[PDB]
């Protein structure tokens, strides 16, 4: 199937099944301790051997010999897994740091070999007995510091400009400059990576925790030097990813490895406080925004600067896209600065560049509004753009900003807050009242699906798609039975396993409406092999009640099926939809805070998100998405940070309890509405993403809260009570 | 130069109503007793350091980290781990309510949160205080200020919380 | 972690005396700093020598009027005591204000008095530190020292006792009870129980080898209204930037003893005497001393600020 002019009616728009809050259908499983990640599979390899990494002493260096003899004598221990010992490896597309270094070393905790053992406690103490050698080079460990050294764009980024932006800056009325730094921040997935490999010959099983199925596989090969086709890659249960499973991480690879030196499974998890340095990091960014608007509050000039940094050939953070986007304004400049940095791999965390972004962009804008003179939500509603601001022929398929914002204001009372900061207590407590806007593209990949009709009436559904913690199972049953016309329960969903059809895969927020999309393909097919089945048009013939009925003609699902199963595999392909169109996705964000007067502790009293993201698939499970990361926001508002040492070239606070993620203590109210968005240009299911939006503006809006609470800008997060001590009341 | 070899030791444990008999390496936590040598993997291993509460199990009837506390400490005791409180066809009524709330995505946390709420409701009961509670001399109240923080040793990710707070608050009702 | 062999015994008198006759022998309680600093080989005993189950684990009242709590006493236990909480209410505060359900169900008394410090290079062995091995440096002095002390430090060492209940401890001039391998006893004065890190950081308490602690003596109560402020960057489980512990009474005088700012719990009794003057002057006694890096120099003011908050709690 492709896709490529908008969805007409179709049978999604009956809505049985689809967009109704249904309870998640793994729940039984995960809330009995019966659902199985990735170190847990014990029946498919009861005597797996341990592996247990060594991960490098120094940031950057020559790895000059690496002894093994004390470890390898050992008690339990079968070998040591080394780069000399494991022979030539490739490297795969998405690692742009090799995962098992040695001669270089490229950056702190990377892996440098893997201890296997009859048990995990043998594995841990004869990796201690490993003693590496190094000789040190000098690196780069300060973003701040490579600053000053970069300002052209790379070669493959070129600046964004459209029409006069130094003029129109000049000549407004009414204008900001300012600047902004976002950390290094990290994912703290609750399930640590892990991975176990078998080998059968030359054919290799790998049950691992990853986003991305088919890359997966691809990547690991590729390193491995082996065809594809001998390697599978199991992954039903993920215990969370954020971006940082996305990859094939070192687990993976270790664990493969040694599983053929050994020949014998062996398993891999990679231990809590190793994981921040060796796997990957949202990079930090420093930007620079100068934005002016005229006398009527109209944005005459935007510009956008962000530097970020990462090890040769690795990503920028793409701090300024949304800016090209977001509001209005006829003068523009957009632009971003790669350092080189030799801290451990700068990668993608949820919402990649808008997170980040918005975490500036929405500060700059509370910031200009108070300057206008004007409220803040009508300051955006003001400067709304309903099409591409570089391309005026380019509309947005769909965009609800305003109206996210106005049923935000609303909701929350917003007319409520005191415009002058610094005016509400409640008893030690000032109050504070902030606002930002949520933005987020919705990309589309191809993506594919099996589905049966079995001969009890039941379907069943497979996809190397994956559920994060997303609700991916849940949906996809969802989208089969409202096109099936079966009840929910009758659904089989499979997941995450290389030997079904290739999915989008959870990434991009691309993958309710992708995975879903692939089903509805699937399912067009196999409604068709049904109608054929009994003699009826398909064009003619619905599907309801386990039934297919054709004007008066009528026959039983289980008839379709009397002559074997019936199975149809097909993809969704999406043509030029996102060329013509620009298709993003929208969010208010509304937060009450409370800082105390006298200690400067800022707590999050109320939270509202208000969402434009096409068709909600599951009301339920979405509204988890986005308080989720309405959650994840405030870690990034007010305690995430990985702290560099610019010495040693590491993070130096790298585990649970140093780098500071919100508790259950920490969580006021949060409330979640979703507008009718339905967006027929994305998909035949209609819908867009949430996983990701639903982070994009929360730190920037609890940001605006606590100016509103205390009269004290801060554009250095995360905001933490130090920084706000010196500036308070007595 | 070299690390010794196990000390092994012979260790019963009443775990989830049954008598188990092992010979354990002294070092092994609770926690990988459990998962690696009994085969219950449903207690689930986030830190390793007491850090993130995933690994809450029960022991004689209260909760603690199974992470930070050794096999052999424990001779004897009655282990209750997300397995013993109940089953997909058998659910227990806060696992229930868990899924009609959607207190869990992931679902890595969620033994831990799950045994944790139900020793919390157990904890109040008992009138143990908290850091949240006024008067320190009377009897503890089931409210929502009281249940965050009790909990706030089980860390979800996810950001499940408010869910999860919903999930407990009807379950106790 | 290391293998090592496990020891039950019978009594007190049994587990003190074979701390003596077993070098690298150590005790284990909850375990929850032990078995922590042990998986990553920091603490590195060939021998553990379980405590618990030994009898002590009794909170009791002493003939003079106080209170003799057993070093066994799980955290959980001795804050949610019923004497404790009318008597001693700013001890069961700080043992609330720490920590979480877990972990407090399994601490204990001694326990939690000779937890190490939550330095991040000091957990980390590939990084100097001067406590975990003599000599090879501080990397916290010019590095990360945010949640560093203030007050009390050396060039060797900035390390703060991460306890809320030693500052609660420290407040109620609490006594730390003993017995020897060889059989006697003795009281240590909390006051006097922490070593300052001078040139000697990996020496922190004054416990010989093998001593064993054996229970804490609180004196008799002080009434007054009790007060544990804990600031932190998050709501819960999370080891305090600052505290202030206070006991005030009807008049203002009172003691105050605080925590996040030193190598032990920090009062001055010179800085008590002065509470009925303020905020601003109990501060200036009892941080004349202070050497902060310019990342942890806030606590200074947030001491203050911290300290004014408590006062005025305690007016209203
Ligand atoms: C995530 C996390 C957060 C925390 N947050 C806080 C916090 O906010 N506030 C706070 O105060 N604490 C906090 N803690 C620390 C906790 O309070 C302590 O770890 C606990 O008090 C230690 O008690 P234990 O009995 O487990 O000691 P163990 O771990 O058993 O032993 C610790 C030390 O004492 C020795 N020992 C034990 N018993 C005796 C005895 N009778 N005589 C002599 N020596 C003995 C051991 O050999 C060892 O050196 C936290 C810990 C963790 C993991
Ligand atoms: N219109 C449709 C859009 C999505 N959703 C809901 O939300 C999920 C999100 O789907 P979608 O926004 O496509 O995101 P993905 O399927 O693509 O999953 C990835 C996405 O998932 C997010 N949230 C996740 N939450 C789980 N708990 N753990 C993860 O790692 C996280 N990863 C972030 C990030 S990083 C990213 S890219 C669905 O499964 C469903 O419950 C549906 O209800 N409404
Ligand atoms: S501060 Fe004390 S502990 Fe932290 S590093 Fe310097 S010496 Fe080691
Ligand atoms: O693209 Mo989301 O997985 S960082
Ligand atoms: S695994 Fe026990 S607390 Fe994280
Ligand atoms: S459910 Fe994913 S960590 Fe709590
Ligand atoms: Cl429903
Ligand atoms: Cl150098
Ligand atoms: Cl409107
Ligand atoms: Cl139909
Ligand atoms: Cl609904
Ligand atoms: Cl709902
Ligand atoms: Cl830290
Ligand atoms: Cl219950
Ligand atoms: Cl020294
Ligand atoms: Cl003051």
């Amino acid at each position: 199937m492709k896709f490529d002019k908008p969805a007409g009616e179709n049978p999604i728009d009956q809505l049985k099944v689809v967009g109704r809050p249904h309870d998640r259908i793994d729940g039984p499983l995960k809330t009995t301790g019966t659902a199985r990640y990735a170190y847990e599979w014990h029946e498919e390899a009861p005597n797996a051997a341990y592996g247990y990494i060594v991960g490098s002493a120094i940031a950057k260096g020559r790895l000059t010999a690496l002894d093994t003899d004390a470890a390898q004598k050992a008690p339990g221990v079968l070998a040591v897994i080394t780069a000399s010992n494991a022979g030539v490896l490739g490297k795969g597309d998405k690692n742009t740091a090799r995962l098992l270094g040695g001669p270089t070393i490229e950056h702190y905790h990377q892996a440098i070999a893997l201890v296997v053992a009859e048990t995990f406690e043998q594995a841990r103490a004869a990796a201690s007995l490993v003693q590496a050698h190094y000789r040190r080079n000098k690196g780069a460990y300060s973003l701040a510091d490579e600053k000053q050294a970069v300002n052209q764009p790379p070669e493959d980024t070129p600046d964004k400009n459209v029409g006069d932006f130094d003029g129109a800056f000049t000549s407004a009325a009414v204008k900001i400059d300012a600047t902004y730094t976002t950390p290094d921040q990290s994912h703290m997935a609750m399930e640590p990576h892990a991975s176990m490999a078998v080998w059968d010959g030359n054919k290799l099983t790998l049950w691992t925790s990853n986003q991305m199925i088919d890359w997966c596989r691809t990547d690991l090969a590729k390193t491995l030097k082996v065809p594809v086709e001998n390697v599978r890659i199991i992954s039903p249960y993920i215990g969370g990813g954020f971006g940082g499973k996305l990859f094939l991480r070192s687990d993976a690879l270790l664990a493969a490895l040694a599983a053929r030196a050994v020949k014998r499974p062996v398993k891999v998890m990679l231990p809590r406080p190793s994981i921040p340095n060796n796997t990957t990091h949202r990079p930090a960014t420093l930007q620079h925004l100068r934005i002016g608007a005229d006398q009527s509050g109209k944005i005459t000039a935007i510009s956008h600067e962000s530097w970020s940094g990462n090890l040769p050939g690795g990503t920028p953070e793409t701090a300024v896209q949304q800016s090209e986007l977001l509001y209005a304004g006829a003068n523009r400049h957009t632009g971003l600065r790669l350092a080189t940095l030799d801290l451990p791999e700068g990668n993608a965390m949820r919402a990649p560049g808008e997170a980040p972004g918005l975490m500036a962009l929405e500060i700059a804008i509370d910031e200009l509004a108070e300057k206008a003179g004007i409220d803040p939500v009508e300051f955006r509603i003001l400067n709304d753009t309903q099409v591409d601001p570089a391309g005026p022929t380019r509309c947005f398929s769909r965009r609800q900003l305003i109206e996210c914002l106005r049923t935000g204001a609303d909701k929350f009372g917003w007319k409520q807050r005191n415009a002058t900061p610094g005016q509400v207590r409640d008893g030690e407590w000032l109050v504070g009242h902030g606002v930002a806007a949520g933005f987020h593209n919705n990309l589309l990949e191809k993506s594919g699906a099996r589905v049966h009709l079995e001969q009890n009436g039941t379907v069943t559904v497979e996809t190397d798609m994956t559920d994060i913690g997303t609700g991916s199972y849940t949906i996809l049953a969802q989208t089969a039975a409202e096109m099936l016309g079966v009840p929910l329960e009758q659904v089989a969903v499979h997941l995450g396993d290389s030997s079904f059809p290739v999915s989008a895969g959870s990434g991009g927020q691309w993958g309710a409406n992708t995975s879903t999309s692939g089903v509805y393909a699937a399912c067009m097919k196999l409604r068709e092999m049904i109608a054929s089945a009994v003699g009826f048009d398909p064009e003619q013939s619905q599907f309801a009640d386990g039934k297919i009925t054709n004007g008066t003609r009528s026959a039983t699902l289980h008839e379709a099926t009397a002559g074997g199963r019936l199975t149809a595999e097909e993809s969704i392909e999406f043509g030029t939809l996102s060329k013509e169109y620009q298709q993003s996705t929208f969010a208010g964000h509304f937060v009450e805070v409370g800082v105390h007067s006298a200690t400067g502790e800022v707590r999050v009293r109320r939270m509202l998100a208000v969402c434009a993201a096409g068709r909600i698939l599951n009301p339920k499970t979405a509204r988890s998405q986005v308080i989720g990361a309405m959650t994840m926001g405030m870690g990034a508002a007010l305690m995430e940070e990985l702290a560099v040492d610019d010495r040693l070239g590491y993070f130096v606070n790298h585990d649970m309890a140093g780098y500071e993620v919100p508790v259950h203590a920490d969580i006021p109210k949060q409330e979640v509405i979703f507008l009718d968005d339905t967006d027929p240009i994305s998909s035949p299911m209609k819908a867009k993403g949430v996983g990701e939006l639903g982070l994009c503006g929360v730190s920037a809006a609890i940001a605006n809260a606590v100016y509103n609470a205390t009269g004290i800008r801060v554009r250095d997060y995360p905001i933490t009570l130090d920084k706000l001590l010196d500036k308070l009341p007595d | 130069a070299a690390t010794p070899a196990p000390e092994i030791m012979p260790l019963t444990l009443k775990v989830n109503g049954k008598t188990e008999q092992l010979e354990v390496d002294t070092r092994t936590t609770l926690l990988d007793t459990l998962r690696e040598n009994l085969h219950l993997i449903g207690t689930k291993k986030g830190c390793d350091h007491g850090q993130c509460g995933a690994c809450t199990v029960l022991v004689n009837g209260r909760r603690l980290n199974a992470c930070l506390t050794l096999a052999v400490m424990h001779q004897g005791a009655e282990i209750t781990t997300i397995e013993g409180l109940g089953s997909p066809d058998n659910l227990h009524p806060m696992q229930a309510a868990f899924i009609k709330h959607d207190g869990f995505q992931c679902g890595y946390c969620t033994s831990g949160q799950i045994c944790s709420s139900v020793a919390v409701l157990k904890e109040i009961q008992d009138g143990i205080p908290s850091h949240v509670t006024v008067d320190l001399v009377s009897a503890p109240e089931t409210t929502a200020d009281e249940i965050r923080e009790r909990m706030s040793g089980n860390i979800c990710r996810c950001g499940a919380y408010a869910n999860i707070l919903a999930a407990i608050e009807d379950a106790a009702g | 972690m290391k293998a090592f062999t496990y020891e039950r015994v019978n009594t007190p008198a049994e587990a003190a005396l074979s701390a003596q006759r077993v070098p690298g022998a150590k005790f284990i309680a909850g375990g929850t700093n032990l078995l922590d600093l042990m998986k990553l080989e920091i603490e590195t005993p060939t021998h553990l020598i379980d405590v618990n189950g030994l009898g002590l684990d009794k909170i009791e009242v002493t003939d003079a009027g106080g209170l003799r709590i057993g070093a066994l006493v799980r955290n959980t236990d001795l804050a949610a005591h019923e004497r404790v909480r009318r008597d001693y209410a700013v001890l069961s505060r700080a043992l609330l204000a720490g920590a979480s359900g877990q972990l407090r169900n399994q601490a204990t008394t001694a326990g939690n008095l000779l937890q190490r410090t939550r330095c991040p290079y000091f957990y980390d062995t590939n990084q100097p530190c001067n406590k975990r091995l003599p000599g090879s440096g501080c990397a916290a002095l010019e590095g990360f020292s945010r949640q560093h002390a203030v007050v009390g430090v050396s060039e060797a060492c900035i390390a703060t006792h991460p306890s809320d209940m030693a500052v609660a401890m420290r407040l109620l001039d609490a006594v730390v009870e003993t017995i020897t391998p060889e059989g006697k006893t003795r009281s240590i004065t909390l006051a006097d129980f922490y070593h300052p890190p001078g040139k000697t950081p990996h020496i922190e308490t004054a416990l010989l080898p093998g001593e064993l602690i054996v229970a804490v003596t609180l004196p008799p109560p002080l009434g007054g209204k009790h007060i544990y402020r804990k600031v932190r960057d998050r709501a819960s489980y999370a080891f305090a930037l600052v505290s202030v512990a206070a006991i005030i009474q009807p008049d203002g005088s009172g003691r105050v003893a605080l925590g996040g700012v030193a190598h032990k719990p920090w009062r001055i009794e010179a800085a008590d005497a002065q509470l009925s003057q303020g905020a601003q002057a109990v501060y200036d006694t009892l941080f004349a001393s202070a050497h902060p890096t310019a990342e942890n120099t806030f606590k200074l003011l947030l001491a203050k600020r911290t300290l004014a908050s408590v006062l005025a709690e305690a007016r209203a």
